[PDB]
């Protein structure tokens, strides 16, 4: 796969990550746990919707 | 004090009637004479 400078993305799951040179680690990020009737909100931020 | 994680459970009496709705399966019951009525997750008892 292939990124360009300044794009995002995320990576999951059970690995092991070495940052390469070229790449920042922004944050860490976990899921929410949320039974069948339970939610969330969330913005995607590039539509904002 | 209650522990939260273990199964809510109530003993209906004689000649009584005890109604549960589930807020997660949609189901409706009504338990009449004595029985243990016990909650699931989401069920609760109509007061």
């Amino acid at each position: 796969v292939s990124h360009q400078a300044g794009d995002h993305w995320l990576i999951r799951g059970p690995l092991e990550y070495v940052p390469s040179a070229k790449v920042e680690v922004v944050e860490e990020r976990q899921a929410i746990p949320l039974d069948e009737n339970e939610g969330i909100y969330v913005q995607d931020v590039k539509t904002g919707k | 004090p209650r522990n939260k994680t273990r199964v809510v459970s109530y003993r209906v009496p004689h000649n009584a009637a005890v109604q549960v709705y589930d807020y997660r399966e949609k189901r409706a019951r009504v338990v009449f004479g004595p029985e243990l009525v016990s909650l699931g997750p989401e069920e609760q008892f109509t007061v």
